[PDB]
C-alpha cells in the first residue's frame, strides 16, 4: 500500500476523533462564555488541555509521512494544515524562554496602569477612563499627556520584552525553512502546487504596495479635509500644510476615526438615519431583530439556521446571575451545532451586529460538509468580509424602509448621503493606512532591515511618510510605540484588517452586478438577490479545500486582490472632498512638528 | 379471522437498537403480516419502497419477511439503499442490488443522545474488503493499514477497525441519531404457508 492509503486512513481516523474532541472542547468553552463559574473554568480548562495534547500527538504522527510523495492537493492541504511542527522545532529552554516573554507581554498590557501627577491615587486603566477621555476629551493639553503617558509607561517596559521576542521569533520561523516569522505570517495566502492559481508569500508584499498606491489619493484628500476642519476646534497646535498630531485622531492609537465624526461633521444640522427609537415603538427586540435577519438571508436564498440555534443560542443577557461575556460571538460548535452570543440590545449597532454574526454563521455552515481541517474560511479575511457586507447591505435606508423600519415618507438626499459616506470613510479606508504601515514596520523588524537602534525612528518616519500623524513630543529610542497596540504585543497578525477590507468592497461589487444594481455602489441591496446569493454560496461551500485565488475567481472573477471597488464605493465622497478640499494645500510636509 | 398478528413492535419499539457492526435480524416467517407501522412515530424522516409499492405491500404473500435494524447517523440513511457508496453502506451494512422490499428510518435524539455523549454505538470505519449484501462481520482485528502486521497491537498504521458515535442532545439534525430498520421480503420457491391480512 502506497503512502498515500497511510495518509487517507490517519486523516479520516484523525478527521473523526478531532471532531469529537474539538466539539467537546468548543461545548465546554461556550458553558464557561455564558456562565462564568470556577466550575465551567474547570471544564474549559481540562477540555482545551486533552484536545490540545491529541492535537500536538497527531501532528506528531502526521510528520511521518514525507508529503512529497504524495499528489492529491486535498490530503496535502490537511497534512501541511496538520504536518506544522510549529514552537516545538526549537529547544525546550528557547520555548519556555518565549511562552514567558509572551505571557509576561500579554500582562503588563492588560494590567497596565497609568499613575498621573495630578493626585497620587487617581491611576486609571486603558480600556475605561482612558479611551474615554481619548474619545470625548475636546482639551489639547489633556489628551496629549494621557497618550504620552500610556505610551511612555508601557512601551518602556515591553521594549526589553520585544528586543527578546523578535529574535526569539525569527529563530523559530527561521527553523521552519522560512525566511522569518513575518514570511511565516505570509504563508496564509501561500498558494502551491496549483498552476494557474498558485501564489507566492512574497507576492503579498507587492500587491499591498500596489493597492495602497491607489488607496493613497482617496485617503490623502480625506486627511486633507480632516486637517481643515480639525483646525477650529484644536486652534494654535495644527499645521496648515503639516502633519496631524497623534493625539488628536480620536483613539489611543489612531486605529479608527469613529471619535472624529462629531468634529469633522460636514452637515451637522440633520442628524444621521436611527431607527432605534423607530423600534421601541414598534415593540422590537433580539428574537424579531434576528428573525429578521434570518428572512433576509433566506430572502438572499441561503438556508435557514438550525432548530438547535434558536434553542441552545442565548441572544440576550439573561442578567447579572448567569454572568456572560457581552462580546458578539459566533459559536461554531460543530457537528451541526451553531450558536451567536450576543446580548443583544433594541439599537440599530445590535442589529448591524446581529446582521454580522448571523453572516459568520452562515459562512461557518456553508463548508460544514468539510473535513475538520479545511472547515475554515479560505483565508484569514474572507471571514470577516463575508460577515461586513451582510451589515452593510442591511445598513442601507432601502433596505431599512422595506422591512418597516424606516417610514415611507421620507426620500434620501445628497446630505445623508454623504454624511453617511464621509463617516463610513472615518473607519473604512480611515484605518487602512494605519494597517498597512504597522504591517510593513512588523514585517521590516522581522526581516532585519531596521536595525535594532533605528526601530522607533523608522517607526515615526514611516508614520510621518504614509499615514501623515507626527509625533507631539520627542520620543526616546528606549520608547516602543508599536507594542503598545493589543495585536502587536498579543502576537496577533494585523495585515488581516487589510486584505479583508479589500474583500469586502470586492464581493460587494461583485454581488451588486449579479442584483442588477443600478446606483452607486453604497446604495445595493443583494436582498431578493438569488443569482447573487447563489453565486456567494458556491464560493462560502468551497472553504479550505481550494485556493483563496480560485475562491475570490468564483465570486469576483478575478485571481489577485484588488482595491478598485474601494475606490468606486467612495467615489462620490472622493468627487465631494476634491470639490471641497481646494481651500487649503493637499498633502502634509513630514519635515514640520508640533515641538 | 386473525390467527396472530405480527409483534412488529417489537423492532419498532425496542428499548435499545443495536450497533451497525452487529446489526440484529429477526425472522418473522409465521406472523400475520401487517403492515400497519404508521402508528410507529408515523412522520417519518424516510419511508421507501425498493420493489414494492408502499400500500400494494400489506395485501401480498411472501415466504421470508426478515426484519433487520440499527441506528445510523441521519446523513447515513442515504447509504441504506440499493446501490450507495460510503463507510456505512461498503463497511457495515450492505444491501442487494435487487433489494426487494422497504426502509424506515426515523429520528431517535431523545432515546439514543444523552448531554454526556452516548459512547455505546460503535460502527466500522475501516475494512480489508467491501462487505457482500446482507454479509454480517463482528471481527475486531486490528486493521492492517502500513506494511507489517503489527503483531495484532494498536499503534501507529495499525487502527482498530470500530469506532464510537457518542451521540449528543446538541448535535445537529445530520448527526443526531436515526433508528432504521429493514423489512427484506424474498420468495424461496417454497409454500407460503402464511400471508398478509385481507
Ligand atoms: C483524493 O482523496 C479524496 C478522499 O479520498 C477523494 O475524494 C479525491 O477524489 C481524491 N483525488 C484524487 C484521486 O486525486
Ligand atoms: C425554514 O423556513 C421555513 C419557512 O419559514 C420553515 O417552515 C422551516 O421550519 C424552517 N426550517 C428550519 C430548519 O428553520
Ligand atoms: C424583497 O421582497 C419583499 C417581498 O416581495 C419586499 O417586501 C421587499 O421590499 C423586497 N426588498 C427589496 C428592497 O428588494
Ligand atoms: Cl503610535
Ligand atoms: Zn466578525
Amino acid at each position: 500500500s502506497t503512502i498515500e492509503e497511510q495518509a487517507k486512513t490517519f486523516l479520516d481516523k484523525f478527521n473523526h476523533e478531532a471532531e469529537d474532541l474539538f466539539y467537546q472542547s468548543s461545548l465546554a468553552s461556550w458553558n464557561y462564555n455564558t456562565n462564568i463559574t470556577e466550575e465551567n473554568v474547570q471544564n474549559m480548562n481540562n477540555a482545551g488541555d486533552k484536545w490540545s495534547a491529541f492535537l500536538k500527538e497527531q501532528s506528531t504522527l502526521a510528520q511521518m509521512y514525507p508529503l512529497q510523495e504524495i499528489q492529491n492537493l486535498t490530503v496535502k492541504l490537511q497534512l501541511q494544515a496538520l504536518q506544522q511542527n510549529g514552537s516545538s522545532v526549537l529547544s525546550e529552554d528557547k520555548s519556555k524562554r518565549l511562552n514567558t516573554i509572551l505571557n509576561t507581554m500579554s500582562t503588563i498590557y492588560s494590567t497596565g496602569k497609568v499613575c498621573n501627577p495630578d493626585n497620587p491615587q487617581e491611576c486609571l486603566l486603558l480600556e475605561p477612563g482612558l479611551n474615554e477621555i481619548m474619545a470625548n476629551s475636546l482639551d489639547y493639553n489633556e489628551r496629549l499627556w494621557a497618550w504620552e503617558s500610556w505610551r511612555s509607561e508601557v512601551g518602556k517596559q515591553l521594549r526589553p520584552l520585544y528586543e527578546e521576542y523578535v529574535v526569539l521569533k525569527n529563530e523559530m520561523a527561521r527553523a521552519n525553512h522560512y525566511e522569518d516569522y513575518g514570511d511565516y505570517w505570509r504563508g496564509d495566502y501561500e498558494v502551491n502546487g496549483v498552476d494557474g492559481y498558485d501564489y507566492s508569500r512574497g507576492q503579498l508584499i507587492e500587491d499591498v504596495e500596489h493597492t495602497f498606491e491607489e488607496i493613497k489619493p482617496l485617503y490623502e484628500h480625506l486627511h486633507a479635509y480632516v486637517r481643515a476642519k480639525l483646525m477650529n476646534a484644536y486652534p494654535s497646535y495644527i499645521s496648515p500644510i503639516g502633519c496631524l498630531p497623534a493625539h488628536l485622531l480620536g483613539d489611543m492609537w489612531g486605529r479608527f476615526w469613529t471619535n472624529l465624526y462629531s468634529l469633522t461633521v460636514p452637515f451637522g444640522q440633520k442628524p444621521n438615519i436611527d431607527v432605534t427609537d423607530a423600534m421601541v415603538d414598534q415593540a422590537w427586540d433580539a428574537q424579531r431583530i434576528f428573525k429578521e435577519a434570518e428572512k433576509f438571508f433566506v430572502s438572499v436564498g441561503l438556508p435557514n439556521m438550525t432548530q438547535g440555534f434558536w434553542e441552545n443560542s442565548m441572544l440576550t443577557d439573561p442578567g447579572n446571575v448567569q454572568k456572560a461575556v457581552c462580546h458578539p460571538t459566533a459559536w461554531d460548535l460543530g457537528k451541526g451545532d451553531f450558536r451567536i452570543l450576543m446580548c443583544t440590545k433594541v439599537t440599530m449597532d445590535d442589529f448591524l451586529t446581529a446582521h454580522h454574526e448571523m453572516g459568520h454563521i452562515q459562512y461557518d455552515m456553508a463548508y460544514a460538509a468539510q473535513p475538520f481541517l479545511l472547515r475554515n474560511g479560505a483565508n484569514e479575511g474572507f471571514h470577516e468580509a463575508v460577515g461586513e457586507i451582510m451589515s452593510l447591505s442591511a445598513a442601507t435606508p432601502k433596505h431599512l424602509k422595506s422591512i418597516g423600519l424606516l417610514s415611507p415618507d421620507f426620500q434620501e438626499d445628497n446630505e445623508t448621503e454623504i454624511n453617511f459616506l464621509l463617516k463610513q470613510a472615518l473607519t473604512i479606508v480611515g484605518t487602512l493606512p494605519f494597517t498597512y504601515m504597522l504591517e510593513k514596520w512588523r514585517w521590516m523588524v522581522f526581516k532585519g532591515e531596521i536595525p535594532k537602534d533605528q526601530w522607533m525612528k523608522k517607526w515615526w518616519e514611516m508614520k510621518r511618510e504614509i499615514v501623515g500623524v507626527v509625533e507631539p513630543v520627542p520620543h526616546d529610542e528606549t520608547y516602543c510605540d508599536p507594542a503598545s497596540l493589543f495585536h502587536v504585543s498579543n502576537d496577533y497578525s494585523f495585515i488581516r484588517y487589510y486584505t479583508r477590507t479589500l474583500y469586502q468592497f470586492q464581493f460587494q461589487e461583485a454581488l451588486c452586478q449579479a442584483a442588477k444594481h443600478e446606483g452607486p455602489l453604497h446604495k445595493c441591496d443583494i436582498s431578493n438577490s438569488t443569482e447573487a446569493g447563489q453565486k456567494l454560496f458556491n464560493m462560502l461551500r468551497l472553504g479550505k479545500s481550494e485556493p483563496w485565488t480560485l475562491a475570490l475567481e468564483n465570486v469576483v472573477g478575478a485571481k489577485n486582490m484588488n482595491v478598485r471597488p474601494l475606490l468606486n464605493y467612495f467615489e462620490p465622497l472622493f468627487t465631494w472632498l476634491k470639490d471641497q478640499n481646494k481651500n487649503s494645500f493637499v498633502g502634509w510636509s513630514t519635515d514640520w512638528s508640533p515641538y | 379471522n386473525i390467527t396472530n398478528l405480527c409483534p412488529f413492535d417489537e423492532v419498532f419499539n425496542a428499548t435499545r437498537f443495536a450497533s451497525v457492526y452487529a446489526w440484529n435480524r429477526k425472522r418473522i416467517s409465521n406472523c400475520v403480516a401487517d403492515y400497519s407501522v404508521l402508528y410507529n412515530f408515523a412522520p417519518f424522516f424516510a419511508f421507501k419502497c425498493y420493489g414494492v409499492s408502499p400500500t400494494k405491500l400489506n395485501d401480498l404473500c411472501f415466504t421470508n419477511v426478515y426484519a433487520d435494524s440499527f441506528v445510523i447517523r441521519g446523513n447515513e440513511v442515504s447509504q441504506i439503499a440499493p446501490g450507495q457508496t460510503g463507510n456505512i453502506a461498503d463497511y457495515n451494512y450492505k444491501l442487494p442490488d435487487d433489494f426487494t422490499g422497504c426502509v424506515i428510518a426515523w429520528n431517535s435524539n431523545k432515546l439514543d443522545s444523552k448531554v454526556g455523549g452516548n459512547y455505546n454505538y460503535l460502527y466500522r470505519l475501516f475494512r480489508k474488503s467491501n462487505l457482500k449484501p446482507f454479509e454480517r462481520d463482528i471481527s475486531t482485528e486490528i486493521y492492517q493499514a502500513g506494511n507489517k502486521p503489527c503483531n495484532g497491537v494498536a499503534g501507529f498504521n495499525c487502527y482498530f477497525p470500530l469506532r464510537s458515535y457518542g451521540f449528543r442532545p446538541t448535535y445537529g439534525v445530520g448527526h443526531q441519531p436515526y433508528r432504521v430498520v429493514v423489512l427484506s421480503f424474498e420468495l424461496l420457491h417454497a409454500p407460503a404457508t402464511v400471508c398478509g391480512p385481507k
